[PDB]
């Protein structure tokens, strides 16, 4: 069994004398307002031997019991403040497709290691002390930290449509037509530059017996040499805390586990942040629907989720800020063909149609039914 | 005759059909050597699909042509 | 890639043009081109002109080209902001097509909708139900809007 496996590695790694708590309490204030810049102004000034004390933290102003509650809601904000896209440090892979990564852009700033030593450090801190965030990263990223050879199929996890081309010019030859050469142009605040992937890489095109280098050197570049500066401050930082000897007994699912705990899709947010086409909020359609939904397993959800919406991964912000193939797009609920038929699903609309049936029974059966050839998780 | 069918995965897949085969008889050929059901199956010739109840000598099917299989779309 | 790519189609389209639909960059700028195109003869949508905006993706030729429409189109396929849902262009996109492809295939849409992607239920359920109806409706959009 998976869980039986993934419980003694978690058991064997916190059980090593390098991973032990001391018995003093740091205490560590931070408004609620304010708490990216509070955050970053106490913990990149700590030491790594007061890191390694029991953590309490309280919100100023907000005195109360329970402080485990407290330091997760602490942790919650302070993940979806620094791994947050406007802030410039990590980006979504693709619009459609929200995977965190680490933005090439971010070298802009006057100094990044900084920074990104301070989030190495958040992510080891939230390792520690068995505290989660509520990120969901892309493989590549997990396989980096692990220190693994990462190869052409990895792409598949980052942005599909460019695995594909890369798998088509593996597959079929390339000819003289296609104008590829050794070169990447990045479009970096307006000003495009030029990246040769080998020396005088932009006079040499890409011929039959080139063009497995030229995927080589592709996926390397998109994956690796782009964020070397930055993720190598990152892992500096993780590894300031966790020594690289222990996050080596996982792989890229279980870290991801330890990271964000037991990934689950909130059902009150969906309600929240949806809308529908010739469709009422009172409708006994739409309230089965929702106690079905109520009323389901993680993967089942996740697995509706990638069959309408066409991803099982959600933005930062939940729901709301949900984007489509053209632009902001909500999840959107129509009523649309005959009884008989099964509930369709239009992916690049964030759309789901499910006709007016007559019974909750039904209506369950359906749309088990419907999504079973969708791989949700 | 025989005709040579290419799916999105770059197999190949030899057929051994007539022109006066119906596009059924050839998806049920595909089913036996796939196992992939004819409701599925999108096969495009000279950028036309086939479609169930026609023949191959309704799309100008001759001998050794290449056929393309496609999944289904999405949206 | 991303640049030399780009210039040598538009080369081939300055050298063969269809004569029917045409293409250019926007001033001074190699990722955001206009396009324009005929209504075809055999469609309802005849004797008319629609206007294309592409954005070529810093990624090109792996990442396929936004295109959105500007006039608007009484057409079951495309959304009344603009959108276009093709498969050439979303999921089937490969590095060999070309800009030229593109607008070929979309020329061939605007007269064999797809009732397979209802992108605009409504306007999809009164194709596959009243044809005659739907082609009036989109003669009298292209009347008042193309025109």
């Amino acid at each position: 069994s998976h869980m039986d496996e993934y419980q003694r590695k978690i058991a064997y790694m916190y059980d090593r004398p390098e991973m032990a708590v001391n018995d003093a309490q740091l205490q560590l204030k931070v408004s609620r307002a304010t708490t990216f810049e509070d955050a970053y102004d106490i913990i990149s000034k700590l030491s790594v031997s007061d890191m390694k004390k029991k953590l309490l933290i309280r919100f100023r102003n907000e005195d109360g019991l329970d402080y485990g509650g407290v330091s997760r809601e602490f942790f919650y904000i302070l993940s979806h403040a620094i791994f947050n896209p406007g802030y410039s440090l990590f980006e979504y892979a693709t619009d459609d497709n929200y995977g965190l990564q680490i933005s090439p852009l971010s070298s802009v700033n006057p100094d990044f290691r900084s920074y990104f030593r301070f989030v190495g450090r958040v992510m080891g801190l939230a390792i520690y002390h068995r505290r989660y965030l509520d990120v969901q990263f892309v493989l590549p990223f997990y396989k980096r930290i692990l220190q693994k050879p990462l190869c052409l199929e990895d792409v598949k996890d980052v942005d599909e449509v460019y695995y594909e081309s890369l798998k088509w010019i593996k597959n079929n030859d390339v000819d003289e037509s296609l104008c590829l050469n050794f070169s990447v142009e990045e479009n970096r605040f307006g000003e495009s530059v030029t990246v040769d992937l080998i020396p005088n890489g932009r006079n040499i095109a890409v011929n039959n017996q080139n063009k497995m280098n030229y995927l080589k050197a592709l996926t390397e570049h998109k994956l690796v040499t782009s964020t070397e500066e930055q993720f190598n401050a990152l892992k500096g930082g993780l590894n300031e805390l966790i020594p690289d000897s222990v996050l080596q007994i996982f792989n890229e699912n279980e870290l991801d586990t330890l990271l964000n705990g037991k990934r689950d899709i909130d059902v009150q947010d969906w309600k929240r942040f949806t809308d529908y086409r010739s469709y009422t909020e009172t409708d006994d359609i739409v309230i089965w629907f929702w106690e079905l939904l109520s009323e389901w397993s993680p993967e089942k959800k996740a697995k509706l989720l990638q069959f309408a919406t066409g991803t099982s991964r959600l933005p930062l912000s939940g729901f709301k800020d949900m984007h489509g193939s053209d632009g902001p797009r909500k999840f959107t609920i129509e009523k649309v063909g005959h009884i008989s038929q099964l509930p369709k699903a239009h992916t690049c609309f964030n759309r789901l149609d499910i006709p007016p049936y007559n019974s909750k029974e039904e209506l369950e059966q359906k749309l088990t039914i419907a999504i079973q050839e969708t791989a949700g998780f | 005759m025989q005709i040579f069918v290419k799916t999105l995965t770059g197999k190949t897949i030899t057929l051994e059909v007539e022109s006066s085969d119906t596009i059924d008889n050839v998806k049920s050929k595909i089913q036996d050597k796939e196992g992939i059901p004819p409701d599925q199956q999108r096969l495009i010739f000279a950028g036309k699909q086939l479609e169930d109840g026609r023949t191959l000598s309704d799309y100008n099917i001759q001998k050794e042509s290449t056929l393309h299989l496609v999944l289904r779309l999405r949206g | 890639m991303a640049l030399k790519r780009i210039n040598r189609e538009l080369a081939d389209l300055g050298k063969d043009p269809p004569s029917s639909s045409s293409a250019g960059p926007v001033g001074d700028d190699l990722f955001h081109w206009q396009a324009t195109i005929m209504g075809p003869a055999d469609s309802p949508y005849a004797g008319g002109v629609f206007f294309l905006s592409i954005h070529f993706p810093t990624d090109y030729p792996f990442k396929p080209p936004k295109v959105n429409f500007t006039t608007r189109i009484y057409h079951p396929n495309i959304n009344s902001n603009g959108s276009i849902c093709l498969d050439i262009l979303r999921d089937q996109w490969s590095p060999a097509l070309t800009i030229s492809k593109v607008l070929l295939s979309i020329s061939s849409l605007l007269t064999d909708p797809n009732p397979d992607d209802p992108l605009v239920p409504e306007i999809a359920h009164v194709y596959k139900t009243d044809r005659s109806r739907y082609e009036l409706s989109a003669r009298e959009w292209t009347r008042k809007y193309a025109i």
